[PDB]
């Protein structure tokens, strides 16, 4: 999201993703812990198996948000202000892993949605979080 | 780099299943087009304006399959990723002058185009160990800098 | 740049560089072509030796530009369009450009500013070059 | 790395001018104020709430000292990087799962105290060989992820 084909692009991916923003979520959310450890660094209260209630429950939470930004790319930085202060005030989430995360909800989509994820659709979803990211790290 | 018995099994055994000439046209394709700076290497293959140009492009495909290529010799010799990247890092870094931040940019896209291809069957676990096989051509290619 | 604070400190700590902008800048490339020669690639059609007229010239052009956007925080974007247009859609620079010339940016200050280059203005100045390198790229 | 015999002996020449001391505790403070998420890792080191705080912290000056003790040795051993931080790659990786890219940023903040206390005599050149040792060290300390 930026330009008004990349927001076009995004808001369509996304009502596709649909019902399974949680679902996805949470695969996302295990295949950072898996591919990148030093995340798991950050959820010492979590029990991080496979099928974890936790990790289910938490990849609830980031497929909302998720959808809460998809309605509000106009405005970012005041929809997302809650987190911005739990992520780089609170818990100092090292910005590198923003990245990590975004390219392992990339990997999960591509997986889901093989016939949707197109060259372009990628490409506007990659803005997408990123711009996601710099809100989030934006109090750094 | 370093993988138990089981992943190196695992790795291999979906590397059988790659074909190296769509894969590596789909992941080249990608790149230039999600990260477009990366299109300036590339002036000598026409014209790469928009996504439907690059996806079609002969010499997009025709490089994207010896970039996997390259990367199968990697698969298949992973105890020696940097003997047999040392003349690839030489070209990239003496001659071409990329970044490389690019190379792990490249290698993120792959595993992207992998998980697109192979669906369910690319688990957290494999993606898992390609992320290891992938950091460790990214920083053979880097090692002349 | 971003907070009022660090509004603050950029415009002061600017006040300092004064008339040496110009200066400031030719010596912060000097350093990035030595330090990072990947980037010498940029500029094909420069004499790119030490006291080179042309590298002179362009740190005249950067330090301007600098001193253009430290007079416009409330909106770079604005400010700074004709610059994202040059540096993403034509000269395709990569980002990570950016990040190696602030960096040599804030080593010239360094040297020529310590007693003005405190730890919290060191933190503001990163902030706002920062925000300049990614209105640059805004484009990607 | 790898460095000419000129360069080499400039380098050296440099380092027997700086004080571990003051030079250390100021690089560890910056990047405590710069990176502010790299507080997170020194939770023990008591109050780092602001600038004045962080500076003038006995734990931060401390530990900055150990740091630029441990860099010295990377000084003085050129050739054999990866040999004299394997104990230290090991620590940060396995026990306090410090990402690499840190590693890069207090290496560039060091760079950046040198240039603020030598001025003038820290060179467009020497910065250029400093630059070197600083990815070398970085890179030596992330080679057991
Ligand atoms: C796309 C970017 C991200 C989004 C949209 C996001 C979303 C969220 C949301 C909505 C919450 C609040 C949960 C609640 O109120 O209970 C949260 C909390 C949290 N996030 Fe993130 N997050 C992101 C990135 C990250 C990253 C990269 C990390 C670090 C690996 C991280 C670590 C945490 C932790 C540790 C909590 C507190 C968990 C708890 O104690 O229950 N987040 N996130
Ligand atoms: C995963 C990491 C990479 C691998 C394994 C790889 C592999 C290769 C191979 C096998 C060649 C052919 C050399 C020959 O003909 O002997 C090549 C050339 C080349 N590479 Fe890469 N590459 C990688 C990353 C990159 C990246 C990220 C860029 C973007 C800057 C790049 C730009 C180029 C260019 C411009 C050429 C010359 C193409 C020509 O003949 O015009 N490479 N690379
Ligand atoms: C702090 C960020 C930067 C600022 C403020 C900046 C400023 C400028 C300005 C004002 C110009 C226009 C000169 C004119 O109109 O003649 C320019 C051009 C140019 N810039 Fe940048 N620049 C930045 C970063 C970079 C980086 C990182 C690179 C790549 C190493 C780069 C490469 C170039 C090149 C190749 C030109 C055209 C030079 C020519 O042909 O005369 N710039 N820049
Ligand atoms: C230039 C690269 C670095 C070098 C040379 C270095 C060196 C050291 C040394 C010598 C120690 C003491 C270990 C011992 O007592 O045997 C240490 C520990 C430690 N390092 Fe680093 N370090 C580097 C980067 C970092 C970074 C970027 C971080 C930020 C995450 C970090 C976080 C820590 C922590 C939290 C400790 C333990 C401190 C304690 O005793 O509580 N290090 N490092």
């Amino acid at each position: 999201v930026l330009s008004a084909a990349d927001k076009t692009n995004v808001k369509a991916a996304w009502s596709k993703v649909g019902g399974h923003a949680g679902e996805y979520g949470a695969e996302a959310l295990e295949r950072m812990f898996l591919g990148f450890p030093t995340t798991k660094t950050y959820f010492p209260h979590f029990d991080l198996s496979h099928g974890s209630a936790q990790v289910k429950a938490h990849g609830k939470k980031v497929g909302d948000a998720l959808t809460l930004a998809v309605g509000h790319l106009d405005d970012l930085p005041g929809a997302l202000s809650d987190l911005s202060n739990l992520h780089a005030h609170k818990l100092r989430v090292d910005p590198v892993n923003f990245k990590l995360l975004s390219h392992c909800l990339l990997s999960t989509l591509a997986v889901h949605l093989p016939n949707d994820f197109t060259p372009a659709v990628h490409a506007s979803l990659d803005k997408f979080l990123s711009s996601v990211s710099t809100v989030l790290t934006s109090k750094y | 780099v370093q993988l138990s018995g089981e992943e190196k099994a695992a790795v291999l055994a979906l590397w059988d299943k790659v074909n190296e000439e769509e894969v590596g046209g789909e992941a080249l394709g990608r790149l230039l087009v999600v990260y477009p700076w990366t299109q300036r290497f590339f002036d000598s293959f026409g014209d790469l304006s928009n996504p439907g140009a690059v996806m079609g492009n002969p010499k997009v495909k025709a490089h994207g399959k010896k970039v996997l290529h390259s990367f199968g010799e990697g698969v298949h010799h992973l105890d020696n990723l940097k003997g047999t990247f040392a003349a690839l890092s030489e070209l990239h870094c003496d001659k071409l002058h990329v970044d490389p931040e690019n190379f792990r940019l490249l290698g993120n896209v792959l595993v992207v185009v992998l998980a697109r291809h192979f669906g369910k069957d690319f688990t957290p676990e494999l993606q898992a160990s390609y992320q290891k096989v992938v950091a460790g051509v990214a920083n053979a290619l880097a090692h002349k800098y």
